[PDB]
């Protein structure tokens, strides 16, 4: 099964394997019974190639687990400036809300990445998205006591 | 003897929703202690894959005064049976209701999917919890609560390493 | 089979001597399982410099040592009347079947890594305020005029580095196993 | 009794971490009904780990039963130190049940246990011990039954040290 | 006994609770049987809007615990400094010495609060003071290698 | 003897010139090969080094792995005794029993001052080991940006 090989080598970081596994006619879009895609992985352990070689070969870049968590949440949430540009230019959905509408910028500025806050800003987050519990990425700076992150959100 | 979930069990208890988990706990009554192992899988939810700000799982395993689980509410009673007054933790040693004393809690790490880079702290607490008005009481009870606090598990399953314990039994 | 538990009870009287007479309750539970010992042990002082820990206190210790039948060697440091076979006198089972094996853990001037169980711990069983316990097994050799002992298990309780000042000191329990001497 | 399967409390070189007898592994089994109660320790004698040598991180053990749960021959504990206390019982008691933790099925969670030991008993010294049960993987003879030691310390330099660790305890549930 | 609940808010930093208790009668010099009070509990913990009230209500700004621990002790150790100027300012002991010879001086010092240590010896801290091996604050920092700290003292 | 070896470990500076008087030997060494030189180095204890080579200590001493004490004060970060050693002739070159050298453990373990001394002092910056990995290899593969640059 090309999938479940393709779904281990993006989680281990076999940029290779993963090359030929896609010239191996291996699906883009497997995914497993959670509903993460070799994307998913690619963006959580942070290969930048992978997330490459996938979007070139089809990837459905907003793809949802079973959560709602897209492969956007997962790059802002873990910090991985990079790979948050790349999606975007693949059409990565700034405002996609997870099962309790946690979106790309709450998770960036919960685990305190500005520098992925800022980015998420210019390409249209909403900052007044609210979770169920009604606090947006505003409340976030005042809970977790950053600053910085107060004065960028502007 | 042994009160246990079977080594492999079926969903069998809920982390947030019916049915989201497999708890495997196994108990052998070693004369006054209880040898303990035990680990969970999250398989639906908001723990598989651990998704959002996510930090902390729990489950409370309540008894009756027989030591007979008070419903198939947390735990299945399915998977719950001998392969019970002797099996429950010790009163004396682990006052009802009083979680807080440090000694009915029984505190180490764990590990997201056996991965030493991966900890996850397990509170066991014995006989913590208190009923009051019209909520009926237990007269024993067996707390997990999980813990990663500042660490970022998100799209990982929350899928535990295996862990053993004991305690003084009640009887 | 009350004859397989050496302990203090679940629930002893001040019965051990941190740094003075009786200020703490050891918990400690040894249950004889053939050829290994399953204990399970907690500590709270009751008065003194860690109740609440005060100054810059960051450690405790407890030795408990037992002669050559296994019987603990004075009332000094564990209290004998919380410590005996469950709902028993001295004469209703065999001490040395709960000692430290000898030739695992030996008495000698030598130190021995296998000796020691070394894990955290945790004061008011808050995962946040950890306290590393070293247990010993036969970790003692009286030399001078020090009274000897056949055996011993010794707890030391460490937290270099972290201020519980105010704190009391009582810990989460802990459980542990050795091999057993018969 | 017949319920204990050990390499004695006090093994002559009985293992081999990366050359033959290089280490002493101190492991005792004691069935308690369905599960396993063991204590293990390790300490190396000679070779790279003693003294700890180069940029050296981790060791580890690979023990690997047959379907009588006996050990495998060419096993890299040596069958002399592995015995039934004096007698001989049934080796299957003592193995890890496989419905709980299947074969080759080594990197689930569950069949792992994992915990920090410490080197010399010391406690600034910590080396992860990772234990595996019916991890392994022939491709060799095949093994019905495993039970694997993973120790690491990666991110300490503890060049100079004798690899000896403190001992610890776990359990397991017993595949019959 | 709203005692025992005015401990346990004060300890568990419930800034809005300890009020509601305050407000409803609860005593602001209950004491544990380790002698401990409230406004141990919160310089303890490090909450100043709790030590601030209780002070306003009469709290014992030198109530000892059974070892001759004082709030003041617990907030130069622990690291609180604007806990420390607020006891100062309602009249905390600034040389108060627990059973074996402490001071919060001493305890500023061994966990390194250089800013507490300055605080303090403005007040009066007296360098001399001697723990149980014979040992000052400044013997401490030359021990333990603190350049900055030994040269505040000497 | 062994009571040498004991308080160069456990880093007894006065002991062990007390035990240097006695003419307890500064090349005594324990059944792993490891002498009072490698306690000392592996420690980091300065003076107990400096004694211990004054009175003959063999700089280049090798433990059953072929690690001298200059592997150890190069890994373990201890720069004034990678000079000091230095003075004494250590092998700058010296490879234990895989082929590593002091470079290659003071790079692994990012500590560049004592790269940086060992260069100046004539290490070869092109030794390989198992994997015929070098001190360079080692710099872009622990993805270390200023080791890279010291490796010119």
């Amino acid at each position: 099964d090309l999938g479940k090989k393709l779904l281990e080598a993006a989680r281990a970081g076999q940029d290779d394997e993963v090359r030929i596994l896609m010239a191996n006619g291996a699906d883009a879009n497997a995914y497993d019974h959670y509903g993460r895609t070799p994307l998913h992985m690619a963006a959580a352990v942070g290969h930048l190639e992978i997330v490459e070689v996938l979007l070139r070969n089809g990837a459905d870049v907003n793809a949802v687990d079973t959560n709602g968590t897209t492969p956007l949440h997962l790059a802002a949430s873990l910090g991985h400036l990079e790979i948050v540009e790349v999606l975007l230019k693949y059409g990565a959905d700034v405002n996609a809300k997870d099962a309790t509408g946690i979106t790309p910028l709450y998770l960036a500025a919960y685990w305190g990445h500005l520098e992925i806050v800022e980015v998420l800003l210019k390409h249209g987050a909403d900052v007044n998205a609210q979770d169920k519990f009604g606090k947006t990425a505003f409340d976030i700076s005042i809970d977790i006591g950053n600053e910085d992150l107060a004065e960028i959100l502007q | 003897l042994t009160l246990w979930t079977t080594p492999a069990p079926s969903p069998n208890c809920r982390l947030n929703a019916e049915k989201d988990a497999k708890l495997t706990l196994v108990l052998t009554k070693c004369g006054s202690q209880i040898l303990a192992t035990v680990s969970v899988l999250a398989v639906k939810g908001s723990l598989a894959p651990i998704s959002g700000t996510v930090q902390s799982a729990h489950l409370i395993i309540r008894f009756d005064e027989n030591g007979v689980l008070l419903n198939n509410s947390f735990l299945d009673p399915e998977y719950w049976n001998f392969r019970a007054v002797g099996f429950m933790p010790n009163l004396s040693a682990y006052p009802k209701s009083h979680g807080k004393t440090a000694k009915s809690n029984i505190v180490s790490q764990v590990y997201l999917n056996g991965d030493k880079t991966k900890p996850v702290t397990l509170t066991i607490t014995l006989n913590g919890t208190q009923e009051t008005g019209d909520t009926t009481p237990s007269a024993y009870s067996m707390s997990f609560s999980w813990d990663w606090s500042g660490h970022n598990y998100i799209n990982e399953i929350f899928a535990t390493s295996s862990y053993t314990f004991s305690y003084i039994a009640q009887e």
